[PDB]
């Protein structure tokens, strides 16, 4: 049921397309690389505190030094990434930043679906498309796409409308 | 001269230089330059490419009608299927545009750079005595890219039924994944998004927690990250603070004390969820779709009584029944 | 083509203002003595 | 004789078949015993694409194009009946076969031109009194040039003419006036002209090969913009047999 | 089709390709559609009706035979499409013919096998190689390589 | 809301005479149509050439009738085209050519019944669903 | 004109990796 | 002026009953005993003048004339129309369920 | 155009034996202790 | 007029987009005048009704129907097999008050034309010159302050 609601923007609302979304998941994403990469950073940049092949127990749960070699930590990604952090405590704000700010952007993307205020199309692309039939672009391929959604999904998606879409009605590509 | 190729192999293994050029990188640094410097041209000046071998050639680079958002550089022919397609395969350059030879220039030489990148955040690693396994991390993206450029379009017969490089053109390989495979409705597409959602939940986890359990060392008008010194012997913040707070929330036991087991949690949470999301596309790339409940639950007299399986499929009929217009000619969409 | 006449304009000073604010302040940071 | 995988991959497969330097000869015509074309061939050896002078008439030369698709051009399987004409010549008479080929060349400017090379419906002629089939044994006459794109092929917004949308839905209160030309798809219907004229023949096995031109339009792109006028030389080759 | 009265090689389908049998780009004669992307195909049943240059019109017109009609028939209906709960066919396909072609598994739990294995690969090596010049156990507190190395900065 | 005895009593022959079916009898053969049929005919369609259904209607106008059991059962025995000026054994699974559609040699006269109940009783319950495709879905 | 103002920001992006990856504040120690 | 052929052809004979030079060849298995054999030779056998031209395909069996005696009253005939025949789409006009 | 299909492979090769021969030079032997 | 103006999808805020800037006006353009009531009516004199288009699509079909809801004719995509195209239906239709008024149009494309317009309620006549109008609605103030303070809040 949560799905449709998924498919259901992509097709009426082309919410994929909108700014808004982008951002959320370039937070979302970015945030669950922040999570990955730094916890890798940190399993793999132990001292060690034990003699065991299992580090777990090696671990200090009453503070004192750090776990960790912030230090090498900071040349290693210094060498393969050409930038890498050095101060603990932005490289957590950072982490609480990324995916918060994410999710706040694709909701104002949404309290703007709510008037329909959707960023459906691009104005200087459907101008063309109509005057010259040879223009296209992964673009207009896709609004193609919201056609068929819309169109075979209102029926049953939307009762109350007592739809009736005539089988000739319905958009189709060749043979399909 | 010690012997130059000594010295030589000194220099490139060298862990003093900038960036450290290691032996992958001797193959890494020259495909990602050809990958790059590609792309960036095609995006931006190559003509229409004929993706579906139907002569119906897609424009999708800047200069000819692409804005940042909708232009993209568009896979090769489906003439061309799973063909290696070189420059010297063509008649000439013209040729070679418009059967979108440069997008498999550019898979390729990603590919193999990008993996060579794996193989270098290894050597590093050990290069500087550090344990290894961060290269491990680094698997599951890598094994997504390999898993949308790569197994797919073997897995389906084509290159150009790998996903484009551009914006919208991503999303077209999405909204038609899901009408052909029904991907949402696969266990490794959801254990993908649960890694994923909870990687960015966790993320701000930590983050948070951290950040508000650090000890005051700083003014009250001054960045609280000045307390901070980068190499310090003791922790920065009261990972036993953390852990209270963090006990109560929930509840004790279930709450982590222990900075190592913690940090493992962490990266082996979105790695191992993209590993599955990758597997997904890996697997769905022969065919072996989603859960298809269509009419399952149907009444005492044999009518169908629809679920929101159901209000899917439609979604999913208009998708297919609409993308690719005319490259059909027969019922079925076995391609 | 057929876009927006403002788009330039909306685009460069989107670019120009908040980043001619950041220089402002990094370079006279970078000049207070000590 | 070589078998598929002697060919395959080789582009081989896209050459009509060629006569030896040899069969020069001539092959004799019965004109009381039907004949048949077993299979008629030709492959394009190069495309001209008429320019056009824009204002100032200046006249306009036709001009050569590189071939952006690839090696799919040649037209083979051709078949038909070769009656004996009264005056003794001879018309070639089409029935079926691999008698067309979507071709797309680009030009100086870096448009690409496509067009529907064919020969459908062919009605080749020769000269009057032809006993023997003798080297250069001219054959000319029409053919039908059919829209590129047939009647069910959607553009890029959907439109069609046997199908599709029925005007530029994607602005909803445009003036329409306008678009008309691009929403109103229209299918075009050409003739065209090609002859055949000989160089080799072998009236040991009936087998006659040569070189053609034909002159035809190109796409019109269901009747959005006028077509460009084309000129395609290449080669052929030719199994006449009793039959 | 050919049966009630078309000529397949020349009929021309919506983008002017040939409905039925188009050419590779080397130029030999193959089956038209997005089949097109699988004319590297051989097959018993298919061969005999493949001529020097790829499918012969004139086989193809009057050798077909019927063993092989129900043989294209049998592996059309049989295509490799399912799903996890076993429903052959296409996504949007109807619930009664339960199948899930023996490929697709085998094919599938292979390539997770052998994925898995890659990165069990990885992680292996890594282990080893920390483990032979012995650091994988954390870096020593006292000597920590890196701080013996010059400042890139 | 229940498949009645009535939803189950179908035509037998051409001269209106019918039969009432029993449950066991339809889930039968709805089995018997899965192991035989949906490969092609799933919902009432036909992958292998879309322009014939089993649509009650279309065996009605069929040569001969074959929109009732009698018929349905003849065609399972000996195919032919819809004009019925061809015999197609050959190359539609029948019972005088399982020897090369083996899936037919198990199947008995009692089964062939079934199946045949089961394609007059299926439009009954489901009713434009059957015939049509996907659209209906 | 569009042209240019995405590949302009796009190359001041390029621009920005240089200068921070080569013209960072070197990361000093204790 | 610019038309769509196809549609105004809708507006004819065609549209109404069962075009015996541009309607598609499975048009014809909306009735009794027409479609296999007879409508692959009506179409095969290009346009006809009038409907009862169609009772003149040589060869046809006495039988089979009987019975295109019968359906005659759901033909009609109107010009070819090229963007309807073109393409051999009288076979296949990319059309299925 | 085939002189180009030359360049590549010469190109490649050279990468590609700078690569194995480099891991052949003794490589566990760089690194902090044990080699 | 004002009336029958309140009546058209044009005025409804929730038509519009988040970059389709500007007044009403730069959409549809600026109104002029009401062309009358459209009455659609078919061969047998029957009075057929379009469908109105619902806020949440972008692009929406046109189909007729009659008092009961039975669907009498419409405008096919794929034309051939339609039952209801226009021009088998003989539709046909008639203005009353405006400018229009009094005036009948049977020219299959006309008709439609107007058909096609019916779906957004009242036809009305634009002048798209002035302000170079696209034709893509844009949406009201209503819409814009009521965006803008759901976002800030
Ligand atoms: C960082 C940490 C990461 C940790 C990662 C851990 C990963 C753990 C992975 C564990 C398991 C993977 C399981 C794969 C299961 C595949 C099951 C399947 O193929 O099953 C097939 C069956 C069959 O279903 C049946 O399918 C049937 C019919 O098929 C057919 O039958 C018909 C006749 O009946 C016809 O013949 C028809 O043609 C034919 O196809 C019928 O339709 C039935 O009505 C229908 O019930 O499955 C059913 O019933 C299924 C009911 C399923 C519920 C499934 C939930 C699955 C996954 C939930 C994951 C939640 C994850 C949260 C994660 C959070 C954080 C990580
Ligand atoms: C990538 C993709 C990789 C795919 C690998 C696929 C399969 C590998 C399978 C080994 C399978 C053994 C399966 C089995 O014995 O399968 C048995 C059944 C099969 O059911 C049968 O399926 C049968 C038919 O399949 C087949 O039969 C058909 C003809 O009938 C066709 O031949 C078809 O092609 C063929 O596949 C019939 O339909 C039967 O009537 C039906 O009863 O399904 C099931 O078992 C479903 C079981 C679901 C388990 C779900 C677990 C969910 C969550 C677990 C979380 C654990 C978390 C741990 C976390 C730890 C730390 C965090
Ligand atoms: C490819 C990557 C991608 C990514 C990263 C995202 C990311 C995101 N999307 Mg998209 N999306 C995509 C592709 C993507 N999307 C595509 C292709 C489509 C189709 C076009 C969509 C369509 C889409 C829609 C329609 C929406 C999103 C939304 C969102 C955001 C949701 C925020 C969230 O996590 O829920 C937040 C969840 C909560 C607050 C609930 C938490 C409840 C907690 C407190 C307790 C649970 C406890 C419970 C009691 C325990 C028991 C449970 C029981 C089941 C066992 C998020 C930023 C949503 C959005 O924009 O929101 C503003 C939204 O509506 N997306
Ligand atoms: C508003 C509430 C809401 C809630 C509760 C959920 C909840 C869920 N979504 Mg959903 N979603 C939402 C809004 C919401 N969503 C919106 C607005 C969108 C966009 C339109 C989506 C889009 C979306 C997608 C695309 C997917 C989900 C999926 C899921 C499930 C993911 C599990 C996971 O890893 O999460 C992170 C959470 C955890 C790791 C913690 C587990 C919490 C729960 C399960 C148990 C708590 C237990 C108990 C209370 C505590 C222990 C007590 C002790 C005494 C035993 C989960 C059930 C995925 C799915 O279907 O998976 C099968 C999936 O693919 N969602
Ligand atoms: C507070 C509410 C408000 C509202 C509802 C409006 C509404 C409107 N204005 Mg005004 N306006 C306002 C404030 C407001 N304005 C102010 C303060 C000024 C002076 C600066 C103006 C100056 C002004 C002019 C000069 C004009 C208008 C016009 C219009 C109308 C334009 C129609 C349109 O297409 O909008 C377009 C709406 C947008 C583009 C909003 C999108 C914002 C996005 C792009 C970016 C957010 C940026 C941020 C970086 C994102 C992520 C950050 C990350 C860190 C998280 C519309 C009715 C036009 C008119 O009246 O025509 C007849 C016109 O010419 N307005
Ligand atoms: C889709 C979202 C997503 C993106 C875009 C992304 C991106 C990136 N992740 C990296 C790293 C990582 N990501 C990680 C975990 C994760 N990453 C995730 C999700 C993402 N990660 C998730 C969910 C996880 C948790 C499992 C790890 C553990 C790492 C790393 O270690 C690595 C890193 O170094 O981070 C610091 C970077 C590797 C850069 C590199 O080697 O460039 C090579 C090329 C460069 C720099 C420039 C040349 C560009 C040329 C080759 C491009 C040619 C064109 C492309 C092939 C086309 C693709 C573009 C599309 C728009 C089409 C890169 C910026
Ligand atoms: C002319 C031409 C060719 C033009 C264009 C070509 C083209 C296709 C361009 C595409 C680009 C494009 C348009 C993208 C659109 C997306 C975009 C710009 C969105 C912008 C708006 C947006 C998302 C705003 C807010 C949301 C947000 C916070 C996103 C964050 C994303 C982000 C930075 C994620 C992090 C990724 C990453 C590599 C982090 C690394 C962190 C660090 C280096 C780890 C190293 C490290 C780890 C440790 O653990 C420790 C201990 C230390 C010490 C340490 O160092
Ligand atoms: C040859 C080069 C080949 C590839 C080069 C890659 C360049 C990477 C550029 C990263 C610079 C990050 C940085 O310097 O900030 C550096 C700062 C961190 O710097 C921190 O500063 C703190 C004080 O604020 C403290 O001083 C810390 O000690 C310090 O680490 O921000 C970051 O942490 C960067 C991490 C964010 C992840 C990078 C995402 C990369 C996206 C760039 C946009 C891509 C555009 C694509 C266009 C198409
Ligand atoms: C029937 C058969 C079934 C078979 C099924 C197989 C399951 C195997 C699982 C792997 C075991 C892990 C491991 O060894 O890691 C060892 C480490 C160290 O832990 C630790 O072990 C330490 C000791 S030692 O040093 O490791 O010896 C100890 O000191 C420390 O406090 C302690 O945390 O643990 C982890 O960080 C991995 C944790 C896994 C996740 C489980 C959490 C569960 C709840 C999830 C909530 C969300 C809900 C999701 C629902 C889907
Ligand atoms: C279909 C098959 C499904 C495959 C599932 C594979 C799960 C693998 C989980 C590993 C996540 C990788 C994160 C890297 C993170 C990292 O570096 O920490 C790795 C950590 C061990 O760290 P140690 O300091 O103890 O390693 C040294 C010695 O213990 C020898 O390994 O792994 C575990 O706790 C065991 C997990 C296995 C149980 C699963
Ligand atoms: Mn890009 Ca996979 Mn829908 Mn056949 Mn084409
Ligand atoms: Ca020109
Ligand atoms: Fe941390």
């Amino acid at each position: 049921a949560i799905f449709r609601f998924l498919l259901f923007f992509q097709g009426f609302h082309n919410w994929t397309l909108n700014p808004f979304h982008m951002m959320g998941v370039a937070g979302v994403l970015g945030g669950a690389l922040l999570c990955a990469i730094h916890g890798a950073t940190v399993e793999n940049t132990l001292f060690q505190d034990g003699e065991g092949a299992s580090t777990f127990r090696a671990f200090n749960p009453t503070q004192a030094e750090e776990t960790y070699s912030m230090v090498t930590a900071n040349r290693f990604w210094s060498q393969i990434f050409g930038i890498a952090f050095s101060n603990k405590r932005w490289l957590h704000f950072f982490m609480l930043f990324v995916p918060v700010t994410g999710l706040w952007m694709s909701a104002i993307g949404v309290v703007g679906l709510a008037l329909n205020l959707r960023s459906y199309d691009f104005i200087s692309q459907e101008i063309r498309a109509a005057e010259d039939p040879e223009f296209e672009t992964f673009y207009t391929k896709n609004l193609l796409l919201n056609e068929g959604i819309r169109a075979w999904m209102a029926p049953q998606d939307q009762p109350h409308e007592n739809f009736v879409f005539p089988e000739e009605v319905l958009p189709r590509g060749n043979a399909l | 001269s010690a012997n130059l190729w000594e010295r030589f192999c000194n220099w490139v293994t060298s862990t003093d230089n900038r960036l450290y050029v290691g032996w992958f990188g001797v193959i890494m640094i020259p495909t990602l330059l050809a990958a790059t410097i590609c792309f960036v041209i095609a995006f931006i000046a190559a003509p229409p490419v004929d993706i579906d071998g139907i002569r119906e050639p897609v424009s999708g680079s800047l200069l000819y009608g692409n804005n940042i958002i909708t232009g993209a550089v568009v896979p090769s022919s489906n003439a061309i299927g799973l063909h290696f397609y070189p420059i010297w395969e063509a008649a000439s350059l013209d040729e070679w545009l418009y059967n979108g030879g440069p997008y498999q220039l550019i898979i390729f030489h990603f590919l193999l750079g990008a993996s060579c990148y794996m193989g270098r955040q290894w050597e590093l690693s050990y290069r500087l005595g550090m344990r290894p396994w961060i290269c491990v991390a680094y698997s599951a993206p890598l094994a997504s890219a390999f898993a949308v450029f790569l197994i797919y379009p073997i897995g389906q017969g084509s290159f150009s039924d790998g996903m484009p490089l551009g914006i919208s053109g991503t999303f077209n390989f999405m909204i038609v994944f899901q009408a052909e495979h029904n991907i949402l409705m696969h266990p490794f597409h959801q254990l993908g998004v649960a890694g994923v959602f909870g990687g960015a939940l966790f993320c701000a986890m930590h983050g948070s927690l951290v950040t508000s359990s650090l000890i005051r060392e700083t003014t009250e008008t001054e960045s609280a990250n000045y307390g901070y010194k980068f190499g310090q012997e003791e922790e920065t913040y009261n990972i036993v603070a953390a852990h209270g707070y963090f006990g109560r929330l929930i509840f004790q036991y279930a709450s982590f004390n222990n900075s190592r087991s913690l940090h493992f949690f962490l990266a082996a949470w979105p790695v191992v969820g993209v590993w599955f999301t990758a597997l997904g596309i890996s697997t769905m790339a022969f065919n072996l779709n989603g859960f298809n409940f269509n009419h399952s639950v149907i009444d005492a007299k044999g009518n169908v009584i629809n679920t929101w399986a159901d209000i899917i499929n439609r979604a999913n009929l208009g998708m297919e029944v609409m993308h690719e217009r005319n490259a059909h000619n027969f019922p079925l969409d076995l391609a | 083509m057929e876009v927006n006449q403002l788009g330039l304009i909306a685009t460069a000073l989107f670019v120009l203002v908040p980043s001619v604010f950041l220089i402002i302040l990094y370079v006279q940071t970078e000049s207070q003595q000590k | 004789t070589l078998t598929y995988d002697d060919i395959v991959g080789t582009g081989l497969a896209n050459k009509c078949p060629t006569l030896d330097d040899t069969a020069r000869g001539a092959y004799p015509i019965d004109s009381s015993q039907t004949y048949r074309i077993a299979r008629l061939c030709l492959q394009p050896t190069t495309f001209l694409v008429k320019e056009e002078p824009k204002n100032k008439r200046q006249e306009a030369e036709f001009v050569p194009t590189k071939l952006v698709t690839r090696e799919t051009t040649s037209l083979d399987q051709i078949q038909g009946e070769l009656k004996v004409n009264s005056d003794g010549s001879l018309t070639f008479v089409e029935e079926d076969g691999i008698d067309f080929q979507p071709v797309t060349v680009q030009m100086a400017g870096g448009e690409r031109i496509p067009l529907l090379f064919t020969v459908k419906n062919l009605v080749a002629s020769t000269q009057p009194n032809v006993t023997s089939i003798t080297t250069s044994t001219d054959f000319k006459g029409e053919f039908n040039v059919p829209s590129y794109r047939t009647a069910n092929f959607l553009d890029p917004k959907g439109r069609g003419l046997a199908s599709g949308y029925d005007s530029a839905i994607a602005l909803p209160q445009a003036k329409e006036e306008e678009l008309a030309r691009a929403n109103v798809k229209r299918f075009s219907l050409t003739k065209g002209q090609i002859s055949l004229n000989v160089a080799k023949v072998d009236g040991r096995t009936g087998e006659i090969a040569g070189t053609f031109e034909s002159e035809q339009l190109s796409d019109d792109d269901m009747g959005a913009h006028e077509p460009h006028e084309v000129k395609i030389q290449g080669v052929f080759y030719a199994s006449i047999e009793p039959a | 089709d050919q049966k009630l009265g078309a000529n397949v090689g020349s009929a021309q389908g919506p983008t002017g390709l040939g409905k039925y049998l188009m050419r590779s780009p080397t130029g030999e004669i193959i089956f038209g559609g997005e089949t097109m992307r699988f004319w590297d195909f051989r097959g018993p049943w298919l061969e005999p009706l493949r001529g020097p240059n790829g499918l012969d019109l004139n086989k193809i017109k009057n050798d077909i035979q019927p063993w092989q009609e129900r043989r294209a028939a049998e592996y059309m209906t049989h295509a490799p499409l399912g799903s996890l709960n076993s429903v052959g066919g296409v996504a949007t396909e109807i619930n009664s013919v339960n199948f899930v072609s023996p490929r697709s598994w085998l094919a599938t739990s292979h390539f997770v096998l052998a994925f898995f294995f890659l990165v069990g690969h990885l992680w292996h090596a890594g282990r080893a190689r920390a483990a032979a010049a012995g650091f994988e156990k954390g870096i020593d507190r006292e000597s920590e390589p890196v701080l013996s190395m010059p400042s890139l900065d | 809301a229940e498949l009645t005895p009535e939803v189950l009593t179908v035509p037998l022959n051409s001269e209106g005479k019918t039969i009432t079916l029993t449950e066991k009898q339809y889930l039968e053969g709805k089995r018997l149509f899965q192991y035989a049929c949906a490969s092609c005919h799933v919902g009432g369609i036909t992958k292998t050439n879309p322009s014939l259904d089993l649509r009650t209607e279309t065996l009605a106008l069929a040569t001969p009738p074959r929109d009732n059991i009698e018929g349905l059962v003849d065609y399972m025995k000996n195919p032919t085209t819809y004009d019925g000026e061809q015999e197609i054994a050959e190359v539609h699974p029948s019972l005088r050519s399982a020897d090369i559609f083996p899936k037919m040699r198990n199947l008995t006269e009692k089964d062939l019944v079934a199946i045949a109940g089961h394609i007059l009783v299926e439009p009954k319950i489901l009713g434009d669903k059957w015939g049509g495709g996907k659209v209906y879905y | 004109m569009e042209t240019i103002t995405y590949v302009f920001i796009f190359a001041c992006i390029i621009a920005l990796f240089f200068f921070a990856i080569f013209f960072r504040e070197p990361p000093r120690i204790t | 002026e610019l038309v769509n052929v196809v549609d105004e052809k809708l507006g004819t004979a065609y549209g109404e009953k069962i075009d015996l030079n541009n309607t598609n060849i499975a048009a014809f298995i909306q009735y009794r005993g027409l479609y296999p054999t007879l409508a692959k030779l009506i179409v095969k056998n290009a346009p006809y003048e009038s409907v009862e031209d169609v009772l003149n395909i040589p060869g046809l069996t006495e039988r089979q004339k009987q019975i295109l005696r019968e359906n005659l009253e759901h033909f009609t005939v109107t010009e070819v129309e090229t963007a309807l025949v073109e393409g051999g789409d009288r076979y296949n006009n990319g059309l299925y369920k | 155009m085939e002189t180009l299909k030359i360049t590549v492979y010469i190109v490649v090769t050279f990468f590609v034996l700078l690569f194995v021969f480099g891991f052949l030079s003794g490589d566990p032997a760089r690194n902090p202790k044990r080699k | 007029e004002k009336l029958a103006f309140y009546d058209y999808i044009g005025n409804n805020p929730a038509k519009g987009g988040l970059f389709r800037t500007g007044p009403m006006n730069k959409g549809d353009g600026i109104a002029q005048a009401w062309k009358g009531h459209a009455v659609f009516r078919n061969k047998e004199g029957e009075e057929l009704f379009v469908r109105r288009m619902p806020a949440f699509f972008e692009s929406f079909p046109v189909i007729l129907t009659d008092k009961n809801g039975v669907v009498k004719a419409d405008i096919p995509f794929r034309r051939a097999e339609s039952k209801y195209s226009f021009e088998q239906q003989g539709v046909t239709v008639s203005f009353y008050g405006g400018e229009l008024n009094g005036q009948t149009f049977t020219d299959p494309p006309t008709v439609k034309s107007y058909a096609r317009k019916a779906i957004f309620g009242e036809i009305f006549e634009f002048d798209t010159e002035t302000l170079n109008s696209d034709g893509i609605f844009r949406t009201s103030p209503r819409g814009w302050f009521t965006f803008a303070h759901a976002v800030f809040a």
